[PDB]
């Protein structure tokens, strides 16, 4: 918790998806791959995939579920992301009229809505600030140059390889339908 | 090697969660490891250790409203247990400095000061007599307003007054005091 951290990166660096559709954007995705100053990839006990779902409200904020296999049962979150200053950019915590103080914020990088997208997302505890990307996918796999991007766009946050994950597909939890 | 069986949430407040649990006996144990994580995307924000015979641990500096996985791991020489996690959400931030000032034998008026830069949607002052707390009253006042005047009130009367921040469903923990009115 002392130890030393890979600086976050200014927001001049982690650029939104233009044009950014919120109705697009909505329902299931697979994360495929996953990067952070403080993820460090461990091959005795790997991280697994899980899904997020991101449904619209009438708000124009997202209740934002999360499936994951862990424990030998199926985990279920639920959170609220809450729209910020541009199309594309979510806060959650209670600290939102006061930008660059926030506690936890998202930030949708690119996609193209029916394949995969890349998603930012930061946040603070004992004065340390903690970044974290992931490559969604809405299936399973994806493309090698799907990836390959990921890493180079990692790498553009200042995060070398052994920080950069892709989770290991399951069949358990994460194959659920639902109507909407 | 065995999990902890009662890892339990304690003192949740808006920055810090407490566990509890009860220490297993073994000569092969030799300590807990404590993993803190932000839920959802699971990004981790930190690892601690304890010894064999500690059953408690405060996790601070967490930010308020926000999503946390801990988990205890028992540790032996050359091994561990399968996580024991749990997932909790820390507290609204609740007001502080509960002032009471224009005392009159009907009315008195309730200061505090907001939880800073934090948006909440309302506040929520309760009031009763000491005597009769049965009697409760509410006031749902404005997130801009940091004062509300009570009235018709029985004079030579013990109240308690509290106030608590609320964002959406979720309220802090109640600020709370006594005054009395005159006569």
């Amino acid at each position: 918790s002392t130890s030393d951290l890979i600086p976050a990166p200014p927001l001049s660096k982690v650029p939104l998806q233009q044009n950014f559709q919120d109705n697009q954007f909505h329902g299931k995705w697979y994360v495929v791959g996953e990067a952070g100053n403080s993820l460090l990839r461990e091959d005795k006990d790997p991280r697994k995939m899980y899904a997020t779902i991101y449904e619209l409200k009438e708000d124009k904020s997202y209740n934002v579920t999360s499936v994951r296999f862990r424990s030998k049962k199926c985990h279920y979150l639920i959170r609220t992301f809450v729209p910020g200053s541009q199309p594309g950019e979510f806060t959650l915590g209670l600290i939102k009229s006061k930008p660059g103080h926030t506690s936890f914020l998202v930030r949708v990088v690119s996609t193209n809505y029916n394949q995969h997208a890349m998603v930012f997302f930061k946040t603070v505890a004992q004065n340390r600030e903690y970044f974290f990307i992931t490559l969604y996918g809405r299936t399973k796999e994806l493309t090698s140059e799907l990836k390959e991007n990921f890493i180079r766009f990692s790498k553009s946050l200042g995060l070398p390889e052994n920080h950069i994950v892709f989770p290991v597909p399951i069949d358990q939890c994460i194959d659920g339908s639902a109507w909407s | 090697v065995p999990q902890l069986t009662d890892l339990s949430f304690v003192d949740i407040t808006d920055s810090s969660i407490g566990l509890r649990w009860t220490p297993l006996n073994s000569s092969t144990i030799i300590g807990y490891r404590i993993t803190v994580v932000a839920a959802g995307e699971g990004i981790p924000i930190f690892e601690d250790f304890v010894d064999s015979s500690v059953g408690y641990y405060t996790v601070t500096g967490l930010e308020p409203g926000i999503d946390y996985d801990i988990s205890v791991i028992t540790l032996i020489n050359g091994g561990e247990s399968a996580p024991t996690t749990l997932t909790q959400q820390t507290a609204v931030p609740p007001p502080t400095d509960l002032r009471f000032t224009n005392i009159g034998p009907d009315t008195m008026r309730v200061t505090w000061a907001p939880p800073p830069s934090i948006d909440l949607t309302n506040f929520l002052v309760r009031y009763s007599p000491v005597k009769n707390e049965e009697d409760v009253a509410e006031l749902s006042i404005s997130p801009s307003d940091n004062a509300v005047v009570l009235t018709n009130l029985l004079p030579g009367t013990e109240y308690v007054v509290s106030v608590s921040s609320v964002y959406e469903q979720h309220e802090s923990t109640p600020l709370r005091g006594r005054q009395k009115t005159g006569s």
